[PDB]
């Protein structure tokens, strides 16, 4: 049970600082953990071909004429 | 060099204006907010009738004894009523100025309306109208009101119908005389041999405690008008003359082009032919009052408005320098006389809320040229519905189609 | 809600009810605190201005001009507070206010519990019954000398005599019942 | 917890001590707004407005066009909230 | 400046109405006098719901 | 319920002591600035920033990433 | 819309211009649109 507090910052619990820090503080530990070990959120890690940069001999595009 | 016209308010509200010249005689004035405008069909002649009996007894002078005061000093009394202002104003001398200020402050408030007299009143309110029939082109612009504003209190007329004039009660007047006579709503406007400082003071000590509460808070309000396009035609072969009176809305007290309009007005065949800009509040008639024997009726009309649709094509620079001369003559001042300058004092703290100099006036004058002339006009006159109203014999007179058409030239 | 409704209203109390809606519609469109209670005293301003005037046609010409401003001004999703109309928590907490004259049909079981709540509740009774007719006497010996009658009903005016019409202001089913 | 008399008494006594008109060392319940204090009625349309803020709900218009002793508001918060 | 528009719904607001602004006497004169028929209609329900010793059915003839 | 001393209360050293300067600017008096003053007063009066919510925790659990990543 | 008052029915010389550029256009509309009604009418039955 707490005090009613009139104008004035409600005083916090022990408990109530620290279990809002844990939660957070695991959201920011499990999201660095993870960036280092599966960084596949940028590039994935499969390159996009350059389409225009592929031989005419590799399409099949028959000597003009 | 003309002097300022200065502007006092009272408590109450009423406004002691007033102007200053060499001149001896001073015309006084109380100018009222309130007409046929302000009438709601149940107390169509209230106005005219209290006009009638407002000098005919007051508590303080019973019976004719205010008509005899008046006469002591040689002064004159006179009051009008329009759709929308009441005047009350005496001309006297100069040094007589405090007892014509009292004279002024029975006739607003402490008036008297005796039963009885109410009743002879009666009898003569109800005879003229009997014989204002008569006058024919009051007749015509009754009608061009009537049907120009349909359904509005613009409508009705000072008069009012002969029925409201029969039935009338002290009580009636009472309220009319306690609803649209409050202090905010009043001038007191003072030219010629005056000084404002004695005529603020006088103001105080006759005129104060000027009703200014409403009952039960029945504040008036205000309508804006329409102006409906409709013509009227009474016919009556017998009489010798037409009347026909032609009308598009006009501008308003408080829109400048009017002065514009006027010197339209100013460049403008059936007998007489005068032009004018009936202006309400809000609203106004800018337009024409031809007589005419019945075989050239057309002829006018057709003349008229060609004249009109000149002035919204091919106003030239001539024409419109001799309108701007024509207007700045009708300049009012000392030189009008005080009753003119008296009036528009009252009318001007009225309508306008201040009194505008000529130099104001000459300014707004000479800034008129014939473009803006054309354009105004084009704005007023061009492709708009008129208001007809014909009494007389009047069967050649056009109907609506040949009148509307004639207002949009295919040339352009 | 507890007093009655006057029958017209006053230029007054129309004004006056203005500077309520308003300022209290400017606290949905500031929605911080110190631009709001910038933003408001220089409402006061404009109601400050124009407070003497005495054109009561001006007057009701300002106000029928404000509560135009007003109208477009205003915000879609004001704060209207809890407990007050149509936002949340109004009628909430009404289901579980029973009208007090439903335990008068309690089992003699039920009302053997709760013994002492019944012994005050039967005095309360005798009080009512023992003043309906001082009361409506009081009501009509004082009625109105004229058809003008306003819903305010009179208080006491002597000693013993319960200012009257009072068993549903009294005993009103509480608020929260909770 | 619950709101008792004497507290809602002072909470309304307090917030008008706030009001910078209304002079902090005279705000006496029993002290009319207008006729003592000499608030204007445009103000007294905030000090209720204050009031419904500091105890969250509404003081209706017609109810509150007459909390003008520094006490009624005291009661009829009261009496609103059910508190005996 | 867009204008509110009443229509069949979405009606005129109290404020808003012109109306309400203006009145004549009379109007208030009615007004002054509607709430006496509800003042009386409500002085003929409150003393009869507030009752003691009534166990009939107040009727509401109005329904 | 003991309440804090109204005089506690003072607009200086919050944002509205900047209001009611401009106000004043305008000559108005900014009545009502006092109450609304324990907003800004105390406990409450730190300005918070986005990234400071966002961000919570982020020192310790870098800290634990670290620790962990090592073993 | 107050536009076309002012800008197509205002003048009678506007008024005109109006007309006569729609007229020019029309044909061209309404041949085309009722060309296609008259085919599909009888589709079938035609040149081609
Ligand atoms: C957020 C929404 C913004 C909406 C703001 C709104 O549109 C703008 C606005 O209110 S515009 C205020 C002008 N409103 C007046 O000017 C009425 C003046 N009314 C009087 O002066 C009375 O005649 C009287 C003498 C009785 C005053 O006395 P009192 O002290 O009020 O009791």
């Amino acid at each position: 049970h707490i005090q009613p507090r009139y104008r004035e910052f409600p005083q916090l619990t022990r408990s109530q600082v620290i279990q809002g820090e844990f939660l957070s503080s695991l959201m920011w530990f499990w999201i660095l953990w993870r960036f280092w070990h599966d960084s596949d959120a940028v590039l994935g890690h499969f390159s996009y071909p350059d389409p225009s940069q592929w031989t005419d001999e590799e399409l099949g595009i028959p000597p003009d004429d | 060099s003309v002097p300022e016209t200065q502007v006092s308010i009272l408590d109450n509200g009423l406004r002691v204006a007033s102007e200053q010249s060499s001149h001896a005689t001073c015309t006084v004035g109380v100018w009222i907010d309130a007409g046929s405008r302000y009438e709601t069909e149940k107390n169509n002649g209230a106005g005219y009738f209290l006009e009638h009996l407002a000098f005919k007894g007051t508590k303080n002078r019973p019976g004719n004894a205010l008509e005899k005061e008046v006469e002591s000093i040689g002064a004159h009394l006179n009051a009008y009523s329009t759709r929308e202002h009441t005047a009350y104003l005496i001309k006297a001398l100069s040094k007589d100025l405090p007892k014509v200020v009292e004279l002024l402050a029975d006739i607003v408030q402490n008036s008297s309306l005796e039963d009885s007299q109410i009743e002879k009143e009666r009898d003569v309110i109800l005879r003229e109208m009997q014989e204002n029939d008569a006058s024919m082109q009051n007749v015509v612009f009754d009608y061009l009101h009537a049907t120009a504003f349909q359904g509005t209190p613009l409508a009705q007329a000072v008069e009012g119908p002969s029925e409201n004039v029969r039935r009338l009660s002290r009580t009636d007047l009472t309220d009319y005389l306690n609803r649209h006579y409050k202090a905010p709503r009043m001038v007191l406007a003072a030219a010629g041999g005056v000084e404002h400082q004695q005529l603020l003071d006088l103001a105080q000590k006759h005129l104060s405690s000027v009703s200014r509460v409403y009952e039960e808070d029945a504040v008036p309000g205000l309508t804006p008008c329409r102006f409906t396009g409709s013509e009227i035609r009474h016919r009556d072969d017998a009489l010798p003359l037409a009347h026909v009176a032609i009308a598009v809305e006009g501008p308003g007290w408080a829109n400048p082009d009017n002065v514009t309009l006027q010197v339209a007005n100013a460049i403008i065949l059936c007998q007489s032919f005068q032009t004018f800009n009936i202006s309400y509040s809000d609203t106004g008639l800018l337009g024409a009052h031809f007589v005419c024997d019945a075989m050239s009726i057309d002829d006018m009309v057709f003349f008229l408005q060609g004249q009109w649709m000149r002035l919204c094509t091919s106003a030239t620079e001539s024409e419109v320098t001799r309108g701007k001369n024509i207007l700045r003559n009708a300049l009012v001042s000392h030189l009008d006389g005080t009753t003119p300058v008296c009036e528009d004092i009252g009318r001007s703290l009225l309508t306008y809320g201040r009194r505008i100099p000529l130099a104001e006036w000459e300014s707004r004058i000479q800034e008129v040229d014939a473009q803006m002339l054309r354009d105004i006009c084009s704005k007023y006159f061009y492709d708009q519905c008129p208001a007809v109203a014909g009494y007389g014999p009047i069967e050649q007179l056009p109907d609506y189609n040949r009148i509307r058409s004639g207002m949009f030239w295919l040339r352009f | 809600a507890f007093c009655a409704p006057p029958a017209y209203l006053t230029h007054q109390q129309k004004v006056l009810r203005l500077y309520k809606r308003a300022l209290r519609h400017l606290e949905s469109w500031c929605i911080h605190r110190d631009k709001y209670r910038y933003f408001a005293c220089l409402m006061r301003a404009r109601f400050e201005e124009h407070k003497n005037e005495k054109d009561m046609m001006r007057a009701t010409q300002l106000l029928r001009e404000a509560e135009e401003e007003f109208w477009q001004n205003q915000h879609p999703q004001p704060y209207i507070f809890p407990d007050s109309p149509g936002g949340t928590s109004f009628e909430r907490y009404e289901c579980y206010k029973v009208p007090e004259w439903c335990l008068d049909y309690w089992h003699p079981s039920e009302k053997a519990m709760y013994p002492d709540y019944f012994s005050k509740r039967e005095q309360w009774k005798k009080l009512r019954m023992e003043s309906w007719d001082r009361e409506v006497k009081q009501l009509q010996e004082e009625t109105s000398p004229d058809g003008i009658m306003t819903e305010a009903l009179p208080p006491a005016r002597r000693e013993g005599d319960l200012p009257p019409l009072w068993w549903h202001i009294v005993t009103r089913p509480r608020e929260r019942p909770t | 917890p619950p709101l008792t008399l004497d507290g809602i008494k002072d909470r309304v006594l307090y917030v008008l001590k706030l009001y910078d008109k209304i002079d902090p060392e005279k705000l006496s319940v029993n002290s009319h707004f207008m006729k003592d204090l000499g608030l204007d009625s445009l103000d007294q349309v905030e000090i209720i407005m204050a009031m419904e803020d500091e105890f969250g709900f509404e003081i209706p218009d017609i109810d509150a066009e007459k909390l003008m002793c520094p006490q009624e508001i005291v009661d009829y918060i009261a009496d609103k909230k059910d508190v005996y | 400046g867009s204008k509110y528009k009443p229509a069949p719904l979405a009606t005129l607001p109290s404020t808003l109405d012109p109306a309400e602004y203006d009145v004549s006497p009379e109007t208030r004169r009615a007004q002054v006098e509607r709430l006496s028929i509800r003042a009386r209609l409500k002085r003929e329900y409150l003393l009869q719901y507030n009752d003691p010793k009534r166990v009939s059915h107040i009727e509401d003839p109005a329904l | 319920m003991e309440l804090p001393d109204y005089r506690q209360w003072k607009i200086e050293g919050t944002p509205l002591e900047t209001v009611q300067k401009k106000l004043a600017a305008r000559g108005l008096r900014d009545p009502w600035a006092r109450n609304e003053a324990w907003r800004y007063m105390g406990g409450f009066a730190g300005n918070i920033t986005f990234p400071s919510v966002i961000l919570k925790g982020f020192k310790w659990g870098f800290a634990a990433f670290v620790v962990a990543l090592g073993a | 819309p107050s536009r076309l008052y002012s800008l197509l029915f205002r003048r009678t010389s506007t008024f005109a211009l109006t007309i006569a550029v729609g007229a020019l256009f029309f044909e061209r509309a309404f041949d085309q649109g009722a060309d296609a009604i008259y085919e599909h009418i009888n589709e079938g039955k035609l040149w081609k």
